[PDB]
RNA sequence: UGGUAUAUAGUUUAAACAAAACGAAUGAUUUCGACUCAUUAAAUUAUGAUAAUCAUAUUUACCAACCA
RNA sequence: CUCGAUGUUGGAUCAGGACAUCCCGAUGGUGCAGCCGCUAUUAAAGGUUCGUUUGUUCAACGAUUAAAGUCCUACGUGAUCU
RNA sequence: CCCAUAGUAGGCCUAAAAGCAGCCACCAAUUAAGAAAGCGUUCAAGCUCAACACCCACUACCUAAAAAAUCCCAAACAUAUAA
């Protein structure tokens, strides 16, 4: 939360997170949310929502992002790590910050 | 020569250096 | 659920009215005017005084020989006086004041003409030996801090111990002289003179053994 | 250069009685 | 001050150990010695010099036999890191009047009385 | 730098590193507690 | 440079001799003579 | 650079728990003053430790010195 | 060590070397805004003034310089001088 | 690594003394968090540590340097059975 709170959620619009808590593989997944719902990210972008919605259809776990450019970033967690997935995730809002500016 | 105590380590005989070497745990 | 432990309690302990070290003076009360020889073999070998502990709990231990004028003194003394708490600790001295007299000559002379005049006195200490004894409502790592900070700045290797750490060092030492695979030792061949090996000794090596070279202890040496 | 001061002590050059 | 030395009386006194290490048997103890200098008496003190003279050992590597009794182990004890003693060992006995001219001193200290110089038919 | 036999952290952000040879103690908060071994 | 003030083996600051492996050798061979010397001098 | 001395009212000067002196004020005195007497105010180079004695650096004084 | 002799101050002449760098070069830190400075790392290729009094080495003073460095060399060097 | 709400600015002293100039106490809310261990504020604010939760940082606590003057100074080598 710290490393992702220097760097702010400024660009990004949305981001969703869908997993199944049943099954065995949405340890990453429920990991990045822990993060991401923290009160030192979402502070920096209020417009910036943070959605949870949780399934129980036996379907793989996904992180959606969606940025003001338009773009989007999306994770399948069952085989990634949370810090992969918060990797990933950092590098494009460097990216995509640049891009707008 | 020097006295038996010095403020500096005084260098042995090359005898008792060997006894030293021998007789190490 | 991290387990907790249970804590040491010190409030059967008792404080003096006097915790801090008392002041040393430079010279004795009455001056001395008999002058004294060298006598170098009083910081020579093991110490048998002030070898164990009285009253405190932690102490700087000798693990050398030397001599110790004012100015050590009063580096022990300001240096323990600030850095410890006079309501949870105590400090006491186990060496005597300056009491050795210090001859010496005036500058530019040559050899001869007598003997020097008292110029200071100093205090003779032997390895083994207790410097300075804490003690109170306190563990080990608290003092241990600025009991080496002293220990450093003393002419001689010093270290901080504890009733506990000490007795270890001791056990340690027994226990390396009972598994040691050598079956040679500096004591067995000395005092059968093998090798006519006593001709490069001293005699005080039938007692030393080995581990003391004159001012200086050697503890690896079994 | 600098002179020096003598010793005060005196005697003591008596030999051994056997 | 450098003296002599006085040897503690435990040193000389055989454990169980070093009996099944050097073959001796402490109930039939030997008789005689078998000393040979093997160090030079220079840069030792003089009286460690005439000890050397009155147990024969001027000149080195020469065995010389000596009793095993007190007053001459007592000399040895001075100089016993000079030399080395063996036990003499008797395989055939004592030498007879007939048998003075074939004897003949092995490195293993036995005298054997029956020189022949000859390869053994076994 | 500041030429240290015993390098010594003087902060939180203070940080070891073994550079060309020896060990060195770097700070971006506060430079002035950059150290080399000697 | 290398310099060893006054005579090389003798005095205050002299040339530092090194115990070598076979002098070491050369010293327990002696002893094991000089041990087996106590043992026939104890019966 | 070296050591050796150094410091007290505003000044001047014995001594550190603070003494006297010039000057200041005050009365007493005189026709008014001076003198004189009495009274009052007024200080310990400053820093750290012993607890008021050693140190600490200043402070100005004081003599020292390439060499043949 | 040298007295059946190793000529000893300072200077002139020619300088060799060390770096513990006075200037010039490259860097780190600063109670480094900048201009000037303090401090530390690295660097010995090149350079490091003229004068008044003093036998002077030093020192003081005057005018300058990017700087007027610290030391060793039989207190470098008299079969080269003074 | 992670994370931090509350009786309450405890009482007294103090111009002020709010966890942190000093003296006294050092109890208590919440699953869990010192009447505060270290910075910091004129006083306050503010940043850490000890707490819970998460789950394996799942360490060492035995030593810390080096420079002079003619030109460094044998050459070399980690692996074929201790002579
Ligand atoms: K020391
Ligand atoms: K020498
Ligand atoms: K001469
Ligand atoms: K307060
Ligand atoms: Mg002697
Ligand atoms: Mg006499
Ligand atoms: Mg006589
Ligand atoms: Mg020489
Ligand atoms: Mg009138
Ligand atoms: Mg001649
Ligand atoms: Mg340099
Ligand atoms: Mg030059
Ligand atoms: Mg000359
Ligand atoms: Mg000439
Ligand atoms: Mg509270
Ligand atoms: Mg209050
Ligand atoms: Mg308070
Ligand atoms: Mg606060
Ligand atoms: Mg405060
Ligand atoms: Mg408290
Ligand atoms: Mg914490
Ligand atoms: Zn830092």
């Amino acid at each position: 939360a710290a490393a992702l709170a220097r760097l702010g959620l400024r660009p990004v619009k949305q981001v969703r997170v869908q997993f199944c808590p049943f099954e065995k593989n949405v340890e990453s997944t429920r990991t990045f949310l822990q993060t991401v719902s923290s009160e030192k990210v979402r502070s920096t972008n209020l417009n910036c929502s943070v959605i949870a919605d949780v399934r129980h259809d036996g379907s793989e776990p996904c992180v959606d992002v969606l940025f003001g450019d338009g773009h989007r970033l999306i994770m399948r967690g069952a085989h990634l790590t949370a810090l992969e997935m918060l990797t990933a995730f950092a590098s494009h809002i460097r990216a995509r910050d640049a891009a707008g500016s | 020569g020097s006295k038996a105590v010095t403020r500096h380590r005084r260098v042995m005989h090359f005898q008792r250096q060997k006894l030293m070497a021998v007789t190490e745990y | 659920v991290k387990t907790l432990l249970p804590v040491p309690s010190f409030e059967d302990v008792s404080i003096p009215e006097k915790p801090k070290l008392r002041f040393i003076e430079r010279a004795p009360l009455v001056p001395k005017v008999r002058r004294e020889p060298k006598n170098l073999s009083d910081i020579r070998g093991p110490s048998t005084e002030a070898t164990e502990f009285t009253e405190g709990n932690f102490a700087i231990l000798a693990l050398g020989g030397g001599y110790l004028h004012w100015g050590h003194f009063e580096m022990m003394r300001l240096t323990i006086n600030r850095s410890m708490d006079p309501k949870n600790m105590f400090a006491i001295w186990r060496v005597p004041a300056p009491f050795k007299p210090i001859t010496r000559k005036s500058v530019g002379h040559r050899m001869g003409g007598g003997k020097g005049a008292i110029d200071h006195y100093v205090t003779p200490v032997k390895a083994g030996r207790l410097v300075v004894e804490m003690g109170g409502r306190c563990e080990f790592e608290e003092v241990q801090g600025f009991l080496d900070q002293v220990a450093h700045k003393l002419p001689f290797a010093a270290k901080a111990v504890s009733r506990g750490t000490l007795e270890k060092m001791r056990k340690d030492q027994e226990e390396r002289e009972r598994n040691n695979q050598n079956p040679w030792t500096f004591e067995r061949i000395a005092t059968a003179n093998m090798l006519g090996i006593r001709k490069v000794l001293s005699p005080y090596d039938l007692t030393h053994k080995g581990k003391y070279w004159g001012k200086f202890y050697m503890p690896k040496r079994v | 250069k600098k002179s020096g001061g003598s010793s005060k002590n005196l005697g003591g050059k008596s030999s051994g009685r056997r | 001050k450098f003296t002599r030395s006085r040897i503690p009386e435990k040193v000389f006194q055989a454990s169980p150990e070093d009996h099944e290490k050097y073959g001796g048997d402490p109930q039939n103890p030997h008789k005689l010695h078998i000393v040979t200098r093997i160090k030079s008496t220079r840069r030792r003190p003089y009286w460690e010099k005439d000890i050397i003279k009155m147990l024969g050992l001027e000149k080195a590597h020469t065995p010389q036999v000596h009793k095993n009794i007190p007053s001459v182990n007592a000399k040895l004890k001075v100089v016993k890191h000079l030399i080395r003693i063996k036990p003499l060992k008797l395989p055939q006995g004592l030498p007879a009047e007939e048998n003075m001219s074939n004897t003949c001193l092995k490195s293993t200290g036995e005298l054997v009385v029956q020189w022949h110089l000859k390869p053994v038919e076994q | 730098f500041k030429n240290k036999t015993v390098l010594k952290k003087r902060c939180k952000d203070c940080y070891l590193v073994k550079r060309r040879g020896r060990w060195y103690v770097y700070c971006k908060t506060h430079p002035r507690h950059k150290q080399r071994q000697m | 440079r290398g310099r060893i003030p006054g005579r090389q083996w003798i005095g205050k600051h002299r040339r530092p001799r090194f115990v070598s492996l076979r002098a070491k050798q050369n010293m327990i061979r002696r002893l094991e003579i000089e041990a087996e010397n106590h043992y026939w001098l104890s019966m």
